[PDB]
């Protein structure tokens, strides 16, 4: 899981 | 150290005053940019399945909270390290000085930092952080978890940050300033004093976020 992408 | 208990108390007072059910809400009057945080979490990657959770602080420093309950922090100079064991014990090292026991942990941290630079937006990129107060210490991530709605990050300086997934809004709570900064759907940011939100009130949207923060803070407390 991830924080908001470029 | 009382930080979480203090925060719970500040949130209970404000939420008990029912800040969205006022005749005239004047949220803007509670604004105090002097209480902008020094630090907040700018990016993160959850690889808890076998490495840990990696993150970036707004000053470009990076840290990881590994699965073995340890942490490792790289300062924005790119070399100065801080390692913190399970029981809070803190050693200060460099990537140049090469203690073999941490090379794997340092390798992982560098992969996280590369990953975050290449792939992820900087939250609060349009915020000038407040200048730190004299021998200003870099915090590390004490605890974190995520629900279905949000991720909750408790830093060692007492501040807790809640990032909501649906709409990308974000709260940063500081029990020392007794303040909350709210980052909007449109990435607009305001810092408010909790005592002034009591006095002037705030919109429903922030009111609900602050009620959610109290329950999140109780949860963080129950782990203790």
């Amino acid at each position: 899981m991830q924080s908001t992408p470029l | 150290d009382c930080h979480l208990s203090d925060m719970l108390q500040q949130l209970h007072s404000v939420n008990a005053s029912k800040p969205s059910e006022r005749g005239l809400v004047r949220q803007e009057e509670a604004e105090d940019p002097a209480c902008i945080p020094i630090f907040w979490v700018s990016k993160w990657v959850d690889y808890s399945d076998k490495y840990g959770l990696g993150y970036q602080l707004c000053d470009n420093s990076v840290g990881v909270l590994f699965n073995d309950s340890t942490r490792l922090i790289l300062y924005n100079d790119g070399d100065s390290l801080q390692y913190i064991e399970r029981d809070g014990t803190e050693s200060y090292l460099t990537v140049s000085s090469h203690p073999n026991s941490l090379m794997k942990k340092i390798t992982l941290l560098k992969y996280f930092r590369n990953y975050m630079s290449e792939h992820l937006l900087k939250a609060g990129a349009n915020i000038t952080p407040r200048e730190g107060d004299e021998l200003a210490r870099l915090p590390y991530l004490r605890t974190w978890f995520r629900t279905r709605s949000a991720i909750i990050l408790h830093l060692s300086n007492g501040s807790v940050q809640i990032n909501f997934f649906q709409d990308h809004t974000k709260l940063i709570l500081c029990p020392l300033m007794a303040a909350v900064t709210y980052i909007d759907e449109k990435r607009d940011f305001r810092t408010y004093r909790l005592s002034l939100l009591e006095e002037y009130g705030c919109c429903k949207e922030l009111a609900s976020r602050l009620r959610y923060a109290r329950t999140m803070v109780d949860k963080l407390l129950s782990s203790r």
